């Protein structure tokens, strides 16, 4: 009746136990229902196939603005925060995004309240209020959102490409919008934005352009009736789907060179080729076949040779989405100092590789290898988190038939050499666009992009250059990839051992290593997680050694890259990085060949031979990387400073780059043996693996280090952990700095409570749960201080507390007063809330903390967190939630009155103020809720001095976990 | 290897 059709069988992975049913309502809405009787959280998402590409020419950002407004009230639920408040009280969350052709809304919530959430949600598409008052406030949120992107290099380049194509093509539009485009200019032009928002919603939010996906515990039949009851009423305007057959880049936009000045000190080369829309060929993906080859990093690849010449370090190639009717094919690389001088040669090599592909012709075995790999990946796919899953599905329901939505973007079908040749025929010099990003162009540009202010220059590429590229011949160093030897073949799930444990067990406890093990007893997929922490005091003893630890590992990954790329493609991955206590190594994926890769890594780090050239290149990139932190956002600087302030030992970026210039090859080579001579290893092996196999992996790691590095055990007294500074009662310190790039302020306020413990943890978490929603609605929605407004707990070195983070055009001291006013408002709010409401929050937190991992790596991460923090409280959630339910409203009031209130006897407050670029100075104190009077803070002028003048907290005691 | 969205809130 209200249903036009019900899908046949929804092809899913055999390992997938969830149930699916696809349907199309009478109004044209495509739906995918998902029943998962085990899910702790239910979720829904609706994707409207309309985006910024459809913004009216005179109101840039209208669709994005519409997106923001839909969260602030509907005819059925007028309360501007009814939606967010409801979700918050029921362990839910929500967000939405706007792209060129889509506006996607989504939320998740306790499985028991799917109906209530979905009802409030459906109203976004039935009776939005677009309240005048909300409109005038929320426009500030949009402006602030754009403001933080202004000095972001990725966004600047994004808009620059649009501004350099056909000006008449909608691809040229500014999609974010700001106060000028959404308020100032419209007012001047006599345009009523409120009307336009309604007109836009009325004209494009049509049921025929919508797709919905719902996931819950309810049966498919019940979910079917629920969806019909709430969405069949959406009106169908029979809106035509926007199409863009003419490519934004026409002839006059090809064979062009762009020289661009970046904000950060980065060096990049972007090569772009216009191509037809390849979306309809998804069954064979000719564009991805070419991306796979051109972007390959194995021996014989384009990258391998460009790196050998010392011209580039990284490369990305393949097709890039555009919109219905047009796409792009790119080849992007970063540049070394030398690579910057050889851009013409680099591009020549690009065409030589492309010519090599043309000469050999399409390779079916390559396609087949990927097809089979994709089949394996789809079959053993990890179970997704509901929210992201529904959002993703709502989006692709627009491109594939109901029955194929789950497989469409995973499985390959037919090899189409003709389509591959057709795309390859478009990758030629005559149709190339080249952009070079480098500080070396500063003062050499003559154009400015209006929306971001990007400085650049445009030149036609000389015909003789085009002609030399067209004559690209074959380069003996370029070869097609060899057969991938890492493809997994053994997928058997070993039977659960009789002595298997529900939590990780300590099966090895020696001075050289401590091994935690757990055989997967929930997911049963042929995968495993091998986590290793290598302790050594020489990884962070001083700035120079921190630099060497980083450089060492970076050089190792770089030398293993060719080898490891193939493994990565075969679903075998690894992460290796230096830490403040040593090194971290993690190998994840199919268990089959993990031992081979792991052995190779350990063997290599212990017998590593540094390439001088690679060493100099990576050192130079690292130097810029440290310097580039100055271009990060204000709130990031704020977080950075707080971290340096509150931790016993922490080397600053400045100390690191100062010590860097003295890292020499000889010094680095001497460093490695020292680093590996003495270590302690704590590991967590979790997955499709046996106790005896675990012991075997650990022994192999030990034996390899002992054999090549002569590694010996470390002394237990050497296993030092850092402490957090202990603030004095009623103390308040302020550290102030300035961000030289962004013209916006940032701030982080930290109210230190006490050492982590069951009671203290839940006191803090319950309070945060309670203020979470009100904090966002007050400081952002109501007061519009900025797009970024955050509150929540802060945990570090066993200590904890409450933190607020804000980025705004308003000065820090004003921001501080607002947070303080809000605290008092939350005070009255809590004292006035009903036991009913209070218990909702307890239950909300309970569900949040008990929501269980849906994939192996998520469960492992939780165990790893306990091991890394050395608290080893694996049954933490049950414990803490049991305690949580004990908490009363009064306990919270007392906790607030003793630790957080402005006149609390145990208030421990530190504030980091980051001033905007255009602020030469600023004080540190100064129809809105009334802000309380604040004490005079002690200004921190030197971080070292600050820490020295305060005591340090002790380290948290470990939760004893008995085992051999 | 082988190969911008505006949100309501930064997550």
């Amino acid at each position: 009746p209200a249903i036009k059709r019900i899908g046949n069988h929804i092809t899913k992975s055999p390992e997938d136990k969830r149930e699916y049913r696809g349907l199309e309502l009478a109004n044209g809405i495509k739906v995918l229902l998902i029943s998962d009787p085990t899910t702790d959280k239910s979720s829904a998402a609706l994707d409207v196939h309309i985006g910024s590409l459809s913004d009216p020419p005179n109101i840039a950002g209208l669709s994005h603005f519409c997106q923001h407004m839909l969260f602030l009230g509907t005819k059925k639920y007028p309360k501007e925060n009814e939606y967010s408040q409801f979700l918050s009280e029921h362990a839910g969350s929500s967000n939405a995004f706007t792209s060129g052709e889509h506006t996607n809304y989504y939320f998740d919530v306790s499985h028991e309240h799917l109906e209530g959430a979905l009802d409030r949600f459906a109203q976004f598409f039935l009776c939005p209020l677009f309240d005048e008052s909300c409109k005038d406030r929320e426009v500030n949120a949009v402006d602030s959102e754009h403001e933080k992107n202004v000095m972001n290099d990725a966004w600047r380049l994004f808009q620059l490409e649009k501004a350099t194509g056909n000006p008449k093509h909608p691809f040229s539009k500014f999609g974010t919008g700001n106060k000028y485009t959404l308020e100032t200019r419209p007012n001047q032009e006599g345009i009523d934005v409120r009307q336009e928002l309604l007109k836009f919603h009325s004209a494009y939010y049509s049921s025929n352009l919508m797709a919905v996906c719902v996931l819950g515990r309810e049966s498919l039949d019940d979910l079917t009736n629920l969806v019909v009851k709430l969405f069949s009423e959406v009106e169908n305007k029979n809106v035509p789907l926007p199409e863009f057959p003419e490519h934004p880049f026409q002839e006059e936009h090809l064979k062009q060179l762009y020289k661009i000045v970046p904000i950060k000190d980065i060096r990049n080369l972007y090569v772009t080729f216009p191509i037809p829309d390849l979306q309809k060929y998804y069954k064979s993906n000719p564009g991805h076949y070419l991306g796979h080859l051109i972007g390959h990093e194995g021996p014989g690849s384009l990258l391998s040779e460009l790196k050998s010449k010392g011209w580039v370090n990284t490369l990305v190639g393949g097709q890039k989405e555009g919109a219905r009717g047009f796409m792009f094919f790119i080849i992007n690389v970063d540049l070394t100092e030398e690579g910057l001088l050889h851009v013409e040669d680099i591009i020549l090599h690009m065409f030589q590789y492309i010519q090599k592909l043309r000469a050999e012709g399409p390779q079916e075995w390559v396609f087949q290898e990927c097809k089979d790999l994709n089949a394996v990946a789809f079959r053993f796919k990890d179970k997704e988190r509901p929210r992201g899953y529904t959002s993703k599905i709502a989006g692709i329901l627009h491109y594939y038939p109901l029955e194929e939505v789950l497989t469409a973007e995973y499985l390959l079908e037919e090899f189409r050499p003709d389509l591959i040749e057709m795309v390859l025929d478009k990758l030629r010099p005559e149709n190339v666009r080249v952009a070079i990003v480098s500080k070396s162009f500063e003062g050499k540009t003559d154009r400015t992009e209006e929306w971001y202010g990007t400085q650049y220059k445009q030149e036609a590429i000389p015909d003789e250059v085009i002609k030399k590229w067209q004559n690209a011949d074959l380069n003996g160093k370029f070869k097609l990839p060899t057969k991938n030897e890492f493809i997994p073949t053994n997928f058997e799930i070993l039977p659960l051992e009789k002595e298997a444990t529900p939590y990780p067990a300590l099966i090895k406890d020696t001075a050289m290593s401590k091994l935690w093990f757990k055989q997967d007893d929930k997911f049963f997929l042929p995968k495993a997680c091998l986590n290793f922490e290598f302790f050594s005091p020489f990884a962070y003893v001083d700035p120079l050694h921190c630099n060497m630890a980083y450089l060492y590992l970076e050089l190792l990954k770089d030398s293993l890259n060719e080898y490891a790329y193939a493994a990565e493609l075969a679903g075998l991955s690894y992460d290796l990085q230096n830490t403040i206590y040593g090194m971290y190594l993690s190998v994840k994926g199919y268990n089959d060949k993990q031992p081979i890769l792991l052995k190779k890594i350990i063997e290599k780090m212990a017998t590593f031979e540094i390439d001088e050239k690679r060493f100099e290149i990576i050192k130079e990139a690292y130097m810029r990387s440290l310097n580039n932190f100055r271009a990060e956002q204000p709130h990031q600087h704020a977080m950075y400073y707080l971290r340096l302030l509150m931790t016993e030992v922490a080397w600053t970026k400045d100390e690191l780059k100062e010590a860097l210039d003295d890292v020499t090859l000889p010094r680095l080579k001497a460093f490695i043996p020292q680093l590996l001579s003495r270590l302690h290893i704590e590991a967590l092996l979790h997955g499709n693996i046996t106790k005896q196999a675990a012991l075997g992996i650990m022994q192999m790691v030990e034996d390899t280090l002992i054999e090549h590095a002569h590694t010996k055990p470390l002394l237990p007294s050497q296993l030092v952990r850092y402490r957090e500074v202990q603030l004095p009662d009623r103390g308040w310190f302020v550290y102030q700095q300035r961000n030289e790039v962004h013209n916006n302020c940032g701030i982080e306020i930290y109210y230190q409570t006490d050492m982590q413990s069951t009671s203290e943890n839940m006191f803090l978490e319950l309070f945060c749960q309670i203020i979470s929603e009100p904090c966002f609605n007050t400081l952002r929605t109501k007061e519009q201080l900025g797009y970024i407004v955050f509150s929540g707990p802060r945990r570090a070195n066993g200590i904890q507390g409450l933190r607020f983070i804000i980025q705004s055009e308003k000065p820090p001291h004003y921001l501080e007063s607002r947070v303080e006013a809000f605290l008092i408002t939350m005070e009255k709010s809590i004292e006035d809330m009903t036991e009913e409401a209070f218990q909702k929050h307890i239950q909300a937190l309970a569900i949040r903390r008990l929501d269980k991992p849906k994939k192996l790596s998520a469960e492992c991460a939780k165990y790893w967190g306990e091991i890394i923090s050395q608290q080893y409280n694996f049954d933490r959630d049950n414990t803490e939630v049991a305690y949580l339910k004990t908490l009363t409203k009064e306990d919270i009031i007392k906790f607030y009155k003793e630790m957080l209130a402005v006149d609390a006897p145990r208030r421990h407050k530190v504030s980091v103020h980051v001033l905007a670029r255009e602020m030469d100075s600023c004080p540190v104190v100064g129809n809105l809720s009334q802000a309380p009077a604040l004490p005079q803070p002690e200004v921190i002028q030197n971080m070292t001095e600050f820490k020295r003048g305060l005591p340090l907290f002790p380290l948290v005691k470990p939760h004893i976990n008995f085992m051999a | 290897d082988a190969e911008k969205l505006v949100f309501f809130a930064e997550d």
